[PDB]
């Protein structure tokens, strides 16, 4: 009984407004758009299997309209596929319609469209960052709750024509096989460490050499020998992550072995990035669309 | 079997340009 149409309509209505608006859904449509895409979260692989072409996406942290912007730019659904690398929600205006956008696509295009999860998809991080007081003022606590069970059932990781390997953070020291990663059971949460701790939390860093300390005071940074060994070892030629702000909305590490994208233009009105979006064409040839305000 | 690779320099991006509003980013923890 979900009306996904009227849903997507009303999300895809407020475009191109000013001053912007929200877009207010009634609290079951919000809570049918958890359960539908959870159950569908649950019946793919947490380890996704991709192919491309496809365009990917880094973090987005409620910025609804940059959003928009990306779609608008890069095409709406189905158009071009799409894999998101999570950090939905949290710092910006607008988690709810960002997160309910994108689940509503979801549930739409189940083959054509996806979803990992990044840090914020974590009760313990969006508890604090926004996600909670946007759900708290504009609903209720009970929808807060039933967004944390959806996101627990968000998949880890993507390898996108085995060429690829895609999470929101990074490496981890824990990580020998691919199987440690499917057998991962949902629903969980996000240890404060481990490899699914690591997946969603390690940075790249250019002055460690192997595993060093991250700032964050959470899991690791991780050298570019690293990467070497990874690539090599899983037979894999690029590592795709999000996770920290670039001023180019894309950025390469290790020698192009390594890409970092970040989607949300001037990061919550404090930076002057660009957002980027990576297009993967059938042959797996890479480029980037840059979003950036005009100046 | 496919392999990753990258296009010239010139075409390894597209920019995509919009209005600015100021008030439209904003930090909610802020
Ligand atoms: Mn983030
Ligand atoms: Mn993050």
């Amino acid at each position: 009984s979900l009306n996904l149409d009227s849903i997507i309509g009303r999300l895809l209505e407020v475009q191109g407004s000013r001053p912007g608006k929200n877009v207010q859904l009634t609290e079951n449509e919000i809570r049918g758009l958890c359960l539908k895409s959870r159950e569908i979260f649950l019946s793919q692989p947490i380890l996704l299997e991709l192919e491309a072409p496809l365009k990917i996406c880094g973090d987005i942290h409620g910025q609804y309209y940059d959003l928009l912007r990306l779609f608008e730019y890069g095409g709406f659904p189905p158009e071009s596929n799409y894999l998101f690398l999570g950090d939905y929600v949290d710092r910006g205006k607008q988690s709810l319609e960002t997160i309910c956008l994108l689940l509503a696509y979801k549930i739409k295009y189940p083959e054509n469209f996806f979803l990992l999860r990044g840090n914020h998809e974590c009760a313990s991080i969006n508890r604090i960052y926004g996600f909670y007081d946007e759900c708290k003022r504009r609903y209720n606590i009970k929808l807060w709750k039933t967004f944390t069970d959806c996101f627990n059932c968000l998949p880890i990781a993507a390898i996108v024509d085995e060429k690829i390997f895609c999470c929101h953070g990074g490496l981890s020291p824990d990580l020998q096989s691919m199987e440690q990663i499917r057998r991962i059971m949902r629903p969980t949460d996000v240890p404060d460490q481990g490899l699914l701790c690591d997946l969603l939390w390690s940075d790249p860093d250019k002055d460690v050499q192997g595993w060093g300390e991250n700032d964050r005071g959470v899991s690791f940074t991780f050298g570019a020998e690293v990467v070497a060994k990874f690539l090599h070892k899983h037979d894999l030629d690029l590592i795709c992550r999000a996770h920290q702000v670039v001023e180019d909305g894309y950025e390469f590490f290790a020698k192009r072995q390594l890409v970092t994208l970040f989607s949300a233009p001037n990061y919550c009105g404090e930076f002057d990035n660009a957002g980027a979006m990576m297009s993967v064409d059938e042959t797996l040839m890479c480029s980037f669309q840059i979003l950036k305000p005009a100046d | 079997r496919k392999t990753v690779t990258w296009p010239e320099e010139g075409k390894l991006r597209e920019y995509f340009y919009f209005e600015l509003d100021e008030t439209e980013r904003v930090n909610v923890n802020k």
